[PDB]
């Protein structure tokens, strides 16, 4: 069982970016500290994510999730009446709207939508374009 | 999983429920429904009286 790597440096960090979507890109890391995995760079705006799927350039969308507190379910007396209690609400769609954009060619950027935007809902339902929604870490 | 006084209020809401469907609360002496089928009685006994 190989140890992974354990090195250290002084590094500088990126100057801040603030493309109008998001504002930030001060990392200088290809990977992230707690888990392991790659972090974007490439963000999208709202007419590029639109034409993208005008045209087709994009084939899937992946929203992120939030847990939906029990107490705002309606599927059985509310928990103070003293019943038996339920398993879990389903989650709800991303408050804040975070979503990762994955295009034709493989590429994967991250942008910013609201759930329910009027131009974008008449768009994936015109053009199919395949809607996702990325489950809760653990 | 709930404190003592919940469920004390539940149980009374229950007997108060459970008292109204028993589908007796309609019926006074005074009705009319009570008073067209009690004529007959009432009469026999008052020209029997």
């Amino acid at each position: 069982p190989a140890l992974p790597a354990r090195a250290t440096a002084v590094v500088a960090p990126l100057p801040e970016k603030n493309y109008g979507s998001l504002r930030g890109g001060r990392w200088p890391f290809l990977y992230d500290n707690v888990y392991g995995l790659p972090v974007v760079r490439q963000v999208a705006s709202y007419g590029e994510v639109l034409e993208g799927i005008r045209t087709g350039r994009i084939s899937q969308v992946l929203w992120f999730q939030a847990p939906r507190a029990v107490t705002a379910s309606a599927a059985a007396p509310p928990p103070g009446l003293g019943g038996p209690q339920q398993p879990q609400p389903p989650p709800l769609a991303s408050p804040d709207g975070r979503c990762l954009v994955r295009f034709a060619n493989g590429q994967v950027k991250q942008a910013v939508i609201p759930p329910g935007e009027p131009r974008i809902s008449q768009a994936l339902q015109q053009y199919g374009t395949a809607v996702s929604y990325i489950p809760l870490e653990p | 999983s709930i404190p003592t006084a919940s469920k004390n209020q539940i149980a009374l809401i229950r007997l108060n429920w459970a008292l109204n469907k028993t589908n007796i609360n309609t019926f006074t002496d005074y009705s009319k429904r009570n008073n067209l089928w009690t004529t007959q009685k009432l009469r026999n006994q008052s020209k029997n009286n």
